[PDB]
């Protein structure tokens, strides 16, 4: 339902990441770490207890109803998501996992840079149209791409892939795609993608026209 | 050590039957608490199903009561799922974790296998459809100009994707494949290259789909 | 209905960002303590935000210098989230937010001559981070000069 | 001032009343099982659609320019919203007796299309039950022009006894008695039954205490058989309450196997393991009684609405029929009779209000979508003011 959170932090700072649940939590959550491609793996268990081969900088804390894990020294190795196992509830399932959080190398804002690539004539024999928008080397991750076609906005027609945060300059990169018909390609003229980020004063948009 | 080894994840139509297998190695099953746990692609951690051999008693979620039914053989030291009525949402990479304690569940799962991949979908095996993403005549003289190809609708993952048979890698970035409404992946792959080198240099990409066995070389070209 | 109403009255805060006129009901923005400063010494900005509560949306700063564009300098995410700064500013700069205030400050250190401009600041109108600056102040005329 | 302000009076519980009412006919198409609130909202609907015509005739002092047919008519459907929203509400308790008293039998009778046909058969027999007003519902013969409605008994000096203690008898006696009846059947079961869940669960506890203190293997299997014994009671105790089983029932598959993985492991002599899986058995226990605690304090919101909603009928139109009574033995009315009569119909007809108001506002979910409604509602009207005013500085 509720995509992980992000929490954005650099090599040796403190980290707390913290799960709500909805009663008294007494004793009844574990932490696990998942890196991605890999399976989870247990990091603190009965709240309070380190578990054997994690060092002293994992330890849980207990602050009314929320539960908050914390990393003294963070090292390259700890930056995964951090799953929650809430407290167990009556009528619920077994076990259930909390929504992860995930921590992420901190750096200085970079403003997207956007591409717009028109449709190329191999993909219209096809009598479908996708139209790409790039936003290449962006900090922090939460950008928001809108598709505007004749002045008018899209909903329902696009979809977005961001890549894992860049191993040399910790940059992320979204590329998002529309996807018409051949008959509604033509139905209009002007192709828009507005572009808006945290570290853009006002958006950035770039346009082409068909033919 | 404890290893827990798994298999049976594959392509399955919805509606079908499909066994996972959670070979276990190093511990004896009966005294122990099988825990299968799925995780949807892009998606967090969701439990699924639990067994306690010993002593018979057995636990399923809400959203996959019914459906499932997993079991365990001590003679085999496995532990199985069996999936039926699978729908589109049951695709996801099941895990098989236990805890330390046949009864500390609630303590964590402390051992957790490698995992396996369960692919529920009805289209059929279909190759990709390469399409080359133009760079922008129009960019910028002196900066950096951005190309593409348009990996689109292909089935099933993965498709590697290389630029001049790997000699180009700065500047790559391919980006994880969508499933679109149709069932069918689609993903693209932008690669920056200063402007001046878009008139002498050929810039070609290498869309190589096993599944399929198909290899598509694409110029891309202002 | 009421988040996606709340997204259409962002909408329609927007719809009051298409107005977008002054500070009536939009969060006040007074920037103050800028002025002629000798370079290497510190300064410090603030802007009082009066009219709406900025405990729920973030806060951001601008500059302008003259002849340039409005680039970032510094955004202070509600609590807990973090602050960021531009690579320019790295490591001299410092953004602290005071939600009971409704007031953010800009302390900034080890000045040079290159920071002179006028430091608009904003708040993020969305409550997911996405940028939707609507809301912008005067700014005030910070040279950073002998 | 003084003619005038009673015709005043009903005006407002009027106003009031049709927009209250409507207000619970566009939220509940958009407590009580969904059924019998709607069809107690057109009662009063009906009945206020009536009132502004019978206003009218107050304020001519006997005047009836409308119709005999009308006098007929609206006559008969004022007479029949006593009967129709008591029977009604006869219903409502009855609907809520059998779902905690009679689970097992009350299945199939409370269904969407079997509580419908109850229904019809209500209003039938709320006009049925009200056939003296139709014979008797014709023009009374006013000197001059004028033309009074009202009923024109045979014996008017020796039948007004009987047509009006039938209408007490069978309006508001009959249907109190049945209601609270049914309400008292029902706060004991439902406090029988939350003294049962407690009283099994008890027996967890002690028995519980007695694993953590056990030193040998046979202690622990009888002190675990006891409680599976218990757990197996109380998972079927679960059924016999409305709000108490579609989510306490659930659980107690998580209760009644580790219970049995403990009740396994006691049998094979590892007492250690034993009272360790026992162990974890006090997290379930300390989240059992959440989920009672929240269950009871929402049943008890259910109970209450309810009983709300049945009560305040029946209190402001207690005082009107006393006078309905007192009338009987003293004909002669008074300027202070004339004043209470007055006063006592006033606090009758308030009902009209109340009841979808009072229904409202004892409910979280209500009130958060009319705020949310209003705000909306507002705020588009204030964009589409300011599509004029942004239009007034652009366009
Ligand atoms: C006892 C009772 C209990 C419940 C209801 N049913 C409801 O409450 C609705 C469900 C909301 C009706 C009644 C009686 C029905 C026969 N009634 C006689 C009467 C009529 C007319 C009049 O004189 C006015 C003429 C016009 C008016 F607007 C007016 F208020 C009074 C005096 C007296 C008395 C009430």
């Amino acid at each position: 339902t509720q995509s992980p959170s992000s929490l954005s932090a650099s090599v040796g700072d403190r980290v707390t990441i913290t799960c709500r649940a909805s009663q008294s939590v007494s004793s009844a959550v574990a932490w696990y770490q998942q890196k991605p491609g890999k399976a989870p793996k247990l990091l603190i268990y009965s709240a309070s207890s380190l578990y054997s081969g994690v060092p002293s900088r994992f330890s849980g804390s207990r602050s009314g109803t929320d539960f908050t894990l914390t990393i003294s020294s963070l090292q390259p190795e700890d930056f995964a998501t951090y799953y929650c196992q809430q407290p167990w509830s009556w009528g619920s399932a077994l076990i259930t996992f909390g929504q992860g959080t995930k921590v992420e190398i901190k750096r200085t804002v970079a403003a997207p840079s956007v591409f717009i690539f028109p449709p190329s004539d191999s993909q219209l024999k096809s009598g479908t149209a996708s139209v790409v928008c790039l936003l290449n080397n962006f900090y922090p991750r939460e950008a928001k791409v809108q598709w505007k076609v004749d002045n008018a906005l899209q909903s329902g027609n696009s979809q977005e892939s961001v890549t894992e945060q860049d191993s040399k300059d910790s940059t992320y990169s979204l590329s998002s795609t529309l996807t018409l018909s051949k008959a509604d390609y033509e139905k209009h003229k002007v192709y828009a993608c507005e572009v808006t980020h945290q570290g853009l004063s006002s958006p950035v948009t770039k346009s082409f026209n068909r033919g | 050590e404890v290893q827990l080894v798994e298999s049976g994840g594959g392509l399955v139509q919805p509606g079908g039957s499909l066994r996972l297998s959670c070979a276990a190695s190093g511990f004896n099953i009966y005294y122990s608490s099988m825990h299968w746990v799925r995780q949807a692609p892009g998606k967090g951690l969701e439990w699924v199903a639990s067994i306690s051999p010993y002593s018979g008693s057995t636990y399923y979620a809400d959203s996959v009561k019914g459906r499932f039914t997993i079991s365990a053989d001590t003679s085999k030291n496995t532990a199985y799922l069996q999936m039926n009525s699978l729908r589109a949402e049951d695709t996801a990479v099941y895990y098989c974790a236990r805890p330390w304690y046949p009864w500390s569940y609630w303590s964590g799962l402390d051992y957790w296998g490698q995992g396996t991949l369960v692919t529920v979908s009805s289209a059929s095996t279909k190759g990709p459809s390469v399409f080359p993403l133009a760079p922008s005549s129009k960019s910028t003289s002196g900066g950096t100009a951005a190309l593409g190809c348009l990996v689109k609708d292909y089935f099933p993952e993965p498709v590697t994707v290389s630029w001049n048979s790997g000699a180009l890698t700065s500047g790559v970035h391919t980006f994880p494949a969508v499933l679109q409404s149709s069932g069918l992946y689609s993903l693209s792959s932008v690669v920056t290259v200063p402007s001046s080198s878009l008139g002498t240099q050929t810039y070609i990409c290498n869309v190589n789909h096993k599944p399929s066995n198909t290899k598509v070389d694409k110029k891309v070209e202002p | 209905e009421i988040a996606a109403l709340e997204k259409e009255i962002a909408a329609l805060e927007k719809e009051i960002a298409a107005l977008e006129k002054g500070s009536g009901s939009q969060v006040q923005l007074q920037e103050s303590g800028g002025g002629l400063v000798q370079p290497g010494g510190s300064l410090r900005l603030s802007c009082a935000a009066s009219g709406r509560t900025i405990s729920r949306y973030a806060m951001s700063w601008f500059r302008q210098a003259p002849g340039k564009e409005r680039e970032f300098v510094a955004v202070a995410r509600r609590s807990g989230d973090g602050a960021f700064y531009a690579d320019s500013v790295q490591g001299r700069f410092t953004v602290s937010r005071d939600d009971a205030k409704n007031t953010v400050y800009l302390q900034m250190n080890s000045l040079k001559p290159e920071d002179t401009a006028v430091y608009y600041c904003a708040i993020d109108s969305d409550t997911f981070y996405s940028g939707s600056y609507d809301y912008w102040g005067q700014g005030t005329q910070v040279t950073v000069s002998s | 001032y003084i003619n005038i302000i009673m015709p005043s009076v009903f005006g407002t519980i009027c106003l009031l009343g049709i927009i209250g009412n409507s207000t619970v006919i566009f939220a509940v198409v958009k407590n009580v099982p969904d059924i019998f609130i709607i069809n107690l909202s057109v009662v009063d609907l009906l009945f206020l659609l009536g009132m502004p015509f019978m206003i009218h005739q107050l304020m001519g002092n006997g005047v009836w320019h409308f119709g005999e047919t009308m006098c007929t008519l609206i006559t008969a459907m004022d007479a029949n919203s006593q009967f129709t929203s008591t029977y009604i509400l006869t219903a409502m308790a009855i609907d809520r007796y059998l779902a905690t008293v009679h689970p097992i039998s009350s299945t199939k009778f409370r269904k969407p299309s079997v509580a419908t046909l109850v229904i019809c058969l209500l209003w039938a027999l709320s006009f049925i039950s009200i056939t003296p007003v139709w014979l008797y519902a014709r023009l009374i013969p006013f000197p001059g022009g004028a033309v009074g409605c009202g009923i024109r008994l045979p014996n008017p000096d020796t039948d007004l006894y009987w047509f009006t203690l039938y209408q007490f008898f069978l309006a508001f006696a009959l249907p109190f008695v049945v209601i609270t009846a049914a309400y008292v059947r029902i706060l004991q079961r439902m406090k029988r039954q939350l003294a049962d869940l407690e009283d099994n669960w008890e027996t967890l506890n002690d028995n519980l205490k007695v694993i953590e203190k056990a030193d040998n293997a046979a202690q622990v299997k009888d002190a675990l058989t006891k409680m599976r014994a218990a757990a197996l009671d109380a998972q079927k105790a679960s059924g016999s309450g409305s709000p108490e089983m579609k989510d306490f029932r659930h659980g107690f598959d998580i209760l009644v196997g580790q219970i049995d993985d403990a009740l396994k492991l006691a049998n094979e002599g590892k007492v250690k393991e034993a009272q360790a899986a026992a162990e974890q058995l006090k997290t379930t226990r300390n989240a059992y009684i959440q989920k009672y605690l929240l269950i009871r304090l929402r049943t008890k919101r259910v109970t209450r609405t309810a009983i709300a909603i049945c009560l305040v009928f029946f209190v402001c139109w207690a005082p009107y029929y006393v006078l309905q009574l007192t009338q009987l033995s003293i004909s002669r009315p008074t300027l202070t009779f004339v004043y209470l009569y007055n006063a006592a119909i006033s606090l009758g007809y308030a009902n009209s209000c109340l009841n979808p108001f009072v229904y409202i506002v004892l409910c979280e979910t209500f009130r958060k979508r009319l705020v949310l409604s209003v705000k909306i509602a507002a705020l588009k009207e204030k964009i589409a003011a300011l599509k004029e005013k942004i239009a007034a500085l652009k366009e």
